[PDB]
């Protein structure tokens, strides 16, 4: 099993501990949120920055 | 001799006597890119050229300084000015954009980002943040970035997921270091989950001369919260440092005056000065200037500490002729 | 003469050669009390006597050792065995309960708690936690504790709100300290939000001989989570310590053998040994035995470490004969 | 304004940074949770230990 | 502050740049007296007063400065000018005669003699010997001295029987001392039966700054013989010292220039200088001037080396302000 | 391991505990030869062979060990036993005669002599002088030597004209050297016109371990006079050394016992000992054997001081295994 | 046995190793020349300085 | 001017400060005794050792 765009195994990205692309999130988000919660305290409830283009159109 | 002893002048190097324990401030903004397959993991020049051209025509108002047309001399000359990290020079596809006014920067294809960095004045971090925001509107307007809704942006796991912010301050702390009061306070500040970092050069300086404080978790929080927290944590220490200084001034005064003037006397009239000694002696004479002892000049302290670096002299002559050149520029600029 | 060179025997002091880089483990349980007005903020003996009598008849199976009937000698003799903290001896109303088997303890009226502490074996922290739980059922059954539902227990703000757990491990790390590999790894472990702590005695030992790792946030989490986190972070440091130990054995071997045997030779046949030197020399000879060189104690290392401290001897003569006596016991028990 | 049981001002307990008794929480919980969140990361969502006597009767 | 920083001027302190390795010269003439019972072995003041009055009216042209009317301050002030030895101040009956021009002296009742001493110019010892002879005609004319025919004069057994002559020279030898070339040459000069002696102050100075050469046997020989022997033994060493100086000047030049200028820089601008350091630093800066590098204000090296001693200052305050005052006079008179 | 370990046994190495401050004694007899043109100033092998054959058949009872048949290893092995001086090995025509009992020697064609040398017992120099006389009757009977009547013999100008005698003693003086009492007493003994000399090895040893006293003028005097003068002057320094030893034994005793036993402990169990340290440590343990603190042998110490020198071992491997082997023999022979 | 003027034994002056007066020489010259020769090399043949008053009248 | 046997100038032997042979003494004894007296104290009055062969015949 591999990524569509990177064609890179998720045990592989777990070994380097890095991030391929948006598709890697779209297909491995469960493990991504899991490891972020495991390492960086317990604050996986994330609020980001107020973006621009998204809400420029959606609100 | 080199042209890099006055071409840097800015507010943050000039007006640094009112609050002399702070030297400068940093803020970063790391964010990845869409419609590209992990901009760094690649085989050839092609992803590099694509991202480089994209970000280049994204903003025509700036100018480029590529890695290919630069010899190692200029590379280290710019590394020692805090515009590069080593993994950039280790990257054949890397490049750098700048502003000729030299208050902002962009490290294209450095490591998993583009990293709009901004260094500057001592008054507030908020003005720098506003300038970076007034760049960010343009960048995110001209292109689509890999934004997420549940999480924030999406750059790299252990460092930046929520937002790419990472702020820092540059501090001069000689008193607590001559008195061995840094490990205790390091534990005290780690209590919250912050960190204190090394220096211009070697991360083995025991007597201070510089320090750097930074955040640890840009995750699951807002921006201004971390800004204010760091400001309050760095206001706690400047007071602790200003309290021990008054103690030493009223209590002994003579060991202090002796050390200060003796180091000033060694500094000029040596002709054979290595690195460690010149740094130490410079910190001591600056401490003295804060206790009102000498006149000379004092804004130059910032330039002198970055000019004595090996690359600005060693690339031209052998290290023994550079000991004599460091000594020449030290003896010369001081008095 | 003095009876504190063999009356301590336990599994954790005995079977510590298979994994010699770990020395012991701790767990705490801090919790306040109901129907009393802040058990420590008071004027007289009365709150002390009330809480003391309450916790005393709460469990008749144990025995008391009060602060009043003890001279300073026995007080420091028990402090150096890790059953007291200084704010207990600074408290005229304080007391201590124990178990004559000496695996558990209760520091009544120490600081805002009762603190069921439990030190013990090296196999697992879980058995110790289970013993403390098999005490806690009885205590919370016989009385009502200041429990909360939104939060957990309720002891003291910056330290323990969620649960009173605080676990720790005692580590012997000479290699990374002779090689100057402790500040980097200290930052590495602070990355998560944990801490590494000092020693038996002075918190200025540069060459190791002992270290202690502990948690930082017993807040908003379960118990077994922190247990497994600390346990996994401790298998990493033991791994990194054993990496610089095989390297040195296969690479040089002769500087190592020289230092080890020279320190062993100084240790016996000195007659005038101070503290720092005896500690350092003991760490070095133990490293030697870990690399299969000499054949000595390997189970009385912790017992000598804990017996050579000054208040075991200073309370009989002035210090100049205490040096002689310390050297005498060293020379007598080594070989 | 003071505590019922301790009779201690809340600026006072803020100065020492300590905790009087259960009544102090019952009357100052807003500021208590506020400062706990402000200092100890941002994890004011607290799960404690499974108690004994409370659920011995309530469940 | 002290009046003893210019009241000494003479040819031997002034014209000492042509031959800078020589500083001054001495000659003594020890001879006892007739019609008196061992002028020193006595019980009361009476022999002292008798000899004092006798030698006083023997020559009315001079003036006396007795031991009784002098406090310890002036006593040490004159000892450090080389006009007294300690056994004079240890003698309640002792006294001293002088010449206000201050080129000759007489130490009455010092130890078994009267000791017409004469210190002076650098050109020749012969002029000084002639002046002492032009005093000796008058003295031996006005009175009968304990002369013998088989032997010569008759003063004291292990020191002076034949004639009371004892000549000496004061030498500045830094090069052979920084290069560890003094024990070998000490054996070389002891080959003949001469000696080399200590300094202004402490006889533990390893780096030179001064030395003194003298004879050993004024027995069974003439005068001019010993004069020419000492003179020829001192032309050899000055030649040995001038060779190594040229070697260091043409060979390295940079370590030399560094040490010299660094010590000059410490010397002024210190405010807290002790004795050893000021001496060492003064020798080094003088070596520098001899090698024609630094050209500073004046060359009162001799006045300074004789002015910075402690009993010139200690008799006014405790030592901690004496350090400040010594440093003040150094900083004030160097530049 | 090496031959010297035990093939040297004699009275002077054995019975040296009653008066342990004396180690051995020397006497020389330098005299030139007739019917030959300055035996050393020559061009070819011929004068060497002529003198060698002459002195060889002059005494058939002895045996030769020429310079030609010897490699550098044996050459230095015999130099470090005090039977050769360097100018002998620098001479292609040189040779050596010996006695297999090894109490006498003859250094043919060494430098302007034949030099009947005799080293031996500690009781008296007179027995050694008598043995050399019982050789001299035979030599001067079998041949005519360049004798003179106004002067005595006739060997070489600055060294030996009157008689070729030159006596010496080997002294162990640790106390006065740990107390810095050697320069003063060196001047005291130079008062008469004698000398004190260096050691087994390097002439830079500050802490003693050995010293050597010798005469200076074998001119215009008899023999027994100088014998009794050296004997009386060496009795003085042996008496000065026994006073300070008793002082240290009754006064402190603990610093002494500490240093002694600590050095003994380092000595065995080191595996990597260089030269200086082994010498120093050996002197200290010998001092401690005399202050009646430890045990061990004592004839072994002369053998060790003469066996641990480098050319006994360096001629087999590089120096890094030589350190190991030196430490091995020390550890093996001490205990 | 003592000196006429000093009244001091000659073992005494030998102990201090000093010189009393001219009378001490006149009565102990044998030992004086002996010890001077013994110590100060062997040069007891002494020539002094050309005096003044003696030869002023005797030559 | 040179030696008969060594053929060596006496300024030469003065430079090295050494001694050629018996003939060098027989022809340069004045300077030899002069320099011996000049250097080695003043004791040029030399008594040697009682020899063997000379007096074995002469006394
Ligand atoms: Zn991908
Ligand atoms: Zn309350
Ligand atoms: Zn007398
Ligand atoms: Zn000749």
């Amino acid at each position: 099993k591999r990524c569509p765009s990177c064609h890179m195994t998720l045990k592989d990205i777990a070994h380097v501990g890095k991030f391929g692309c948006a598709n890697c999130y779209a297909t491995f988000k469960d493990d991504i949120i899991d490891i972020v919660r495991r390492v960086q305290g317990g604050q996986f409830e994330h609020v980001g920055k107020t973006p621009h283009s998204s809400h420029k159109k959606i609100a | 001799m080199t042209h890099n002893i006055h071409d840097n002048i800015s507010q943050w190097m000039k007006s640094n006597e009112e609050t002399p324990i702070v030297m400068s401030s940093r803020i970063r903004l790391a964010r990845n890119l869409e419609n590209h397959v992990h901009p760094l993991m690649y085989a050839t020049e092609n992803d590099g050229f694509r991202v480089i051209n994209e970000v280049q025509d994204a903003l025509p108002n700036f100018e480029l300084m590529r890695l290919d047309q630069m010899d190692q001399q200029s590379k280290m000359k710019m590394v020692a000015k805090h515009l590069i990290s080593p993994e950039l020079i280790k990257q054949p596809a890397a490049a750098v954009l700048v502003n000729d006014d030299e208050s902002l920067s962009v490290m294209i294809n450095e490591e998993d980002h583009i990293r709009i960095q901004a260094m500057g004045t001592d008054t507030t971090l908020q003005a720098l943040y506003n300038q970076a925001s007034s760049i960010d509107d343009e960048l995110d307007r001209s292109l689509d970035i890999s934004y997420d809704e549940q999480l924030g942006y999406l750059t790299t796991c252990p460092t930046n997921i929520g937002t790419g912010m990472r702020a820092s301050v540059m501090l001069h702390l000689p008193g607590l270091s001559i008195m061995k009061r840094m490990t205790r306070i390091a534990q005290t500040i780690n209590r919250f989950g912050y960190t204190i970092r090394g220096i211009y050069g070697e991360g083995s300086q025991v007597y201070g001369h510089t320090y750097q404080v930074s955040n640890q978790l840009t995750l699951g929080k807002s921006e201004l919260e971390i800004i204010e927290t760091l400001t309050e944590v760095v206001n706690q220490i400047i007071h602790e440092e200003k309290q021990i200084r008054q103690k030493l001034d009223t209590y002994n005064q003579l060991e202090t005056q002796d050390r200060v003037f003796r180091s000033l006397g060694i500094l000029q009239n040596c002709r054979m000065i290595t690195m460690e000694e010149a740094s130490y002696r410079l910190s001591e004479v600056k401490l003295g200037i804060d206790l009102n002892y000498i006149e000379l000049q004092n804004f130059k302290f910032n330039e002198l500490m970055v000019a004595i670096q090996s690359p600005f002299l060693l690339d031209e002559e052998d290290d023994k002729s550079v000991k004599e050149k460091r000594a020449d520029i030290l003896r010369e600029h001081i008095k």
